[PDB]
């Protein structure tokens, strides 16, 4: 009837490149979804969700397994940052929303049309959102105690309520809090997770914490998952009718590249990829159009070249005696 | 003032005189200068000018309510409200705390600095002398703790022109 | 025709473990409700809730209690934080919302369906607040003087036409606050009751203070309440068919392992239990879809495993001189 | 036609103890009402309302003699707090929404029903406030010049409108606050009177002083008043088939301890009634339903221990050197 | 200046001269250094500067007003005001309050001191003489408050070049 723990822990091992207790962590938590709804009553309502808290550094795939999590489970979902709100009700009134399209447009796979029958459409979005709703609050950290230090302190006592359950009214009628699956994010560079208020600090029963991408990791971020960045142009180009191939030293190359520039600045994670790819792909990209028929061979020596020369940065003078 | 404070046999006593002195007179001579904080079981000791030492201790307490009673908890927390960007304000104040497991020395500035090997603490002008008297005791007698502190207080009180011998001693069951 | 007050305590012991003080408390205070309403009319309106002020740590039962008892009254219950002011009436609006919904739920089952009837029912849901609704002012100690300390001491000064009783008006009618029951909870480490403004600390009467929850304590709400943990992951993971237990010594330990924990670091109370719950189901959790027909016996020895290590501070050298 | 000045004031010594002064101040003022209206026209527009501001400690009655005159002459009342506004409209637009339910409550005393007209049912409402209603703004000493004083000293300016005579639209049509009587109170203890800004100060002719409220008023405030709070006790003891009894040397008692408490800690007037009554009513107020039949004889020993001990403040140490 | 407070056989006197001193000249002697406050059932007496003397003055009244005028949480209240993160300003003025009930003694960087046990309390340059004087009648003659007060204030103003002899002094029935 439903997915399992080591089935959607492979589903997620499609798109996401490493982050395993991570992806274990959501994977028994939609699991629990299904164990639930199989309890007789009394407990049925009894039992709630075990939320979550990811810990990672930038861009390492927090979202993109819980984005990932929703989509394979089909759920209603949405993301929205912490600081957003230095009316947190919008948050279930969005993530409503999105049950609608999801349902509306889905049971429209069921069937000029019509049965339609909105008093129970939107009965059963709503229900798709009391149900296997999934809510992403990014950069939790950030709303820390470390001033107005009070006013972002205030947006955790905010959260509480849909949290530790609560209702609040949509366009589509009324939805309970209680058991929409909560997912947070955080690096944590500078507060700890101990930081946040006791109340919410329990409801976030679950810690679970992701790696930094290393140039390995990139390298296989580069070509193994469905539709990575290499699968991608290659399907791009194809359009325009050219033919491309990526080396192995190539890859290599521009993982070792992202990477580089990642260290010696501001390190942005995985994203860095698309970066580097977007100025590779550059000359190509254009020329493409009239290049009908040609095919690209991008090796080593052409990465090398198409990146010219990246920065190891002179901090150095201007300031320093 | 004189502070001081020695920890032997599992027992932990804070003792000091109770002389306020307004320039070179003396305004009271029975001041308690050592209370008892968090339902009794941590005592507080304290040096330095009157509103100061006085905030110094309230302010500690406030942090000791938040925390469970964590004396080093406590500590670090209330100075961390120091060592930041928007200061807290200067207060002219030390204080010895110490609770059944550990014994510190805050100050005014924000600092919290744990006792030598020994864990004898003392503070206030006459504080040195207390400390080499208790020294002296605790490393070449089997005097008990609370012995220690009324001992040296004295020695210190007879030194020190600020100190006087109306001592108020608490100790740590 | 309704419940007494120790007929309500017995119910209440279903699910909370300990704090009688205040189960009394809110019974009595239900009760007067059932009192009054009996009396002819002109002491059927003179006379008033006495209002209660839950003094305790944090989680030991004091919203459950409230939550449960509201429950147990089929009442609209809502509950606030104080500091969320620092629109206040639309603490009533949304209560009355909440019974709307709870009186319109017994229209569409005492009767492809139609009785309906707008000015029918609005009055009925409106008399349901007036009459027997609860409102939850969670950690009103927040808003004590102790700055802007004007600007919570301003929210005191706005919460009072409500319990002192006016009226607001709800999409649904006119309704008034002067029977609302309201009942105010607070750990007051730093500030004393005292410290509210006496308007309102004299329309708080029933001051009832709750106790810290203890290993023992945990104990029995680990395995007593009807749907206690233990009996939730039982029930959860009879889904995958894997049948569990737990020995006694396994529970103490689980206890007295969360008490630890509670001590060392933050107390966070009761909550601390789904805390530990979760880090010890951890493996079983996953594995319990392919594990069917087995079953797990968790004694002493299991849980002193799956938990690891829970540390005790060096808050020491860093900080410290 | 209506009550006369003494008849007035009878009727307010039947629910405010003591407080003459206070009565006898109001009572003129309801009966101004009558005097004009009475008037020919040139002068029935031209003289107006003589407001009032009672100046009097902490629950000594202020507020009970206002609610009351108003309940007595079946007049559109609303109090608010002065600082609340630290839209001012809206007092008169609440005070119409008032009337308009006293008065939807007559057309319908009379004999489906369509005994309505709204049109003129509205009028008849507006005119209710326009000639008999009555606003009373409670501590208004508090937005007295005494920083941000010129927020609240903004209040002063904003009431004076209302006070000065305006017209402000309702939902009901237009009203005119020109014969709306208004009395304020206030403790001033900081400020005086005087502090307030002229145009106001003028506009408030009548001050009237209230005394504070000794264990001797206590005494008579717990048995005497219509509804006093012996009277509501026995009365709710009654549902549980339980019948109480206060002996005089108990009431007297009652009160030397509200007093006494009153006196050592914060003042807080008439409210230490309930506060201690409910202290005392404790224990029977739960048992009194497994009690039947029985009856309680509450006498001086009864109070002396259900009231335990009750505290002469440690300031002490502490802060003292 | 000098002021002094004797509190014996149920009676509570404060007492000070009235020489405000502009530099080593003086401007007005007959200034009333003592007065009462909160319907007059508590007198207070001021030494220090005299604009914060009076700021220190109006200050402890307001609390009094603000708490039924309890002498000893008024006074604690004030103190409060300094004791604490957000400084009220430091004023150079000590004040002696007494009640019925209480004697006690207020200073402008909020610390309230209590009396040694003979009950007597002195503020001013001229202070400690006050003090002494006034200990030794107390200790050795069945004088009463008031008369100790007038006594000690002479004594006082004989020696202190900033004390003179017009006194005001206030007792408690
Ligand atoms: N481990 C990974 N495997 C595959 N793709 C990844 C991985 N990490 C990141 N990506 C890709 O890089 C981007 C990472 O962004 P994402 O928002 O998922 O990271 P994040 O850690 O949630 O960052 P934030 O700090 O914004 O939460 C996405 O486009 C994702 O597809
Ligand atoms: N004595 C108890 N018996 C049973 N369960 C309890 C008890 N105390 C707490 N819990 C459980 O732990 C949680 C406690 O949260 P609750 O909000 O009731 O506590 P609280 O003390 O009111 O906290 P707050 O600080 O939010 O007021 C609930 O999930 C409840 O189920
Ligand atoms: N003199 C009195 N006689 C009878 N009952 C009184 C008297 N004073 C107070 N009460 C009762 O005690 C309470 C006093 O509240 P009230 O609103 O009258 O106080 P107040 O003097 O207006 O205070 P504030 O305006 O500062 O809130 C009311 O419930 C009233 O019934």
């Amino acid at each position: 009837s439903e997915m399992t723990p080591r089935e959607i822990v492979s589903e997620l091992d499609q798109h996401i490149i490493g982050q395993a207790d991570a992806k274990r962590a959501v994977a028994i938590a939609l699991r629990n979804r299904w164990r639930r709804m199989q309890l007789q009553e009394p407990l049925r309502h009894e039992v709630t969700p075990k939320n979550i808290l990811m810990i990672g550094p930038t861009g390492v795939g927090k979202t993109e397994i819980a984005r990932r999590l929703a989509k394979l489970a089909n759920a209603p979902f949405i993301k929205v940052e912490a600081t957003k709100f230095t009316e947190v009700d919008s948050i279930i009134r969005d993530l409503t929303d999105s049950a609608m399209k999801l349902v509306r447009q889905q049971e429209i796979a069921k069937n000029a049309a019509k049965l339609i029958n909105p008093e129970e459409l939107k009965q059963k979005a709503i229900d798709a959102v009391e149900q296997n709703g999934i809510v992403f609050i990014d950069e939790i950290d950030k709303i820390c105690k470390k001033g107005a230090d009070v006013s972002r302190e205030g947006v955790q006592r905010d959260l509480l309520p849909l949290v530790e359950g609560s209702t609040v009214s949509t366009k589509h009628g009324m939805v309970k809090t209680d058991h929409i699956l909560f997912i947070a994010s955080g690096a944590f560079q500078v507060a700890r997770p101990s930081d946040l208020i006791p109340e919410l600090q329990g409801r976030l029963p679950i810690r679970v914490e992701l790696t930094a991408l290393s140039a390995a990791d990139f390298e296989r971020i580069l070509t193994e998952p469905h539709a990575s960045l290499t699968e991608q142009y290659k399907a791009l180009m194809a359009t325009e009718g050219v033919n491309i191939a990526f080396t192995t030293d190539a890859v290599k190359k521009i993982a070792e590249a992202a990477f580089r520039v990642n260290e010696k600045t501001e390190n942005i994670g995985a994203r860095r990829l698309h970066t580097v790819m977007e100025r590779l792909m550059d000359k190509i990209s254009f020329s493409a159009s009239d290049m009908n028929g040609q095919t690209v061979n991008i090796d080593a020596a052409y990465v090398a070249d198409a990146l010219g020369e990246v920065v190891e940065n002179e901090d150095l003078s201007r300031f320093i005696l | 003032t004189t502070i001081v404070s020695v920890r032997r046999n599992g027992q932990v006593v804070v003792g000091g005189d109770g002389q306020v002195s307004l320039g070179n007179t003396v305004m009271k001579g029975n001041a308690r200068k050592v209370r008892r904080l968090y339902n009794g079981k941590v005592l507080a000791g304290f040096a330095g000018g009157t509103a100061d030492a006085f905030t110094l201790f309230e302010l500690f307490e406030r942090k000791l309510e938040m925390h469970q009673g964590h004396l080093l908890k406590s500590a670090v927390e209330l100075a961390k409200d120091w060592r930041t960007d928007r200061a807290l304000r200067k207060l002219e104040a030390m204080l010895i705390v110490a609770d059944e497991k550990e014994s510190l020395i805050i100050t005014g500035i924000g600092d919290v600095v744990q006792p030598e090997e020994d864990q004898i603490l003392a503070i206030g002008s006459g504080g040195n002398y207390a400390l080499s008297a208790a020294r002296a005791l605790v490393e070449n007698t089997e005097l008990s703790a609370h012995e220690i502190v009324e001992k040296s207080l004295r020695i210190a009180g007879d030194i020190c022109v600020f100190t006087n011998t109306n001592f108020t001693i608490e100790e740590l069951p």
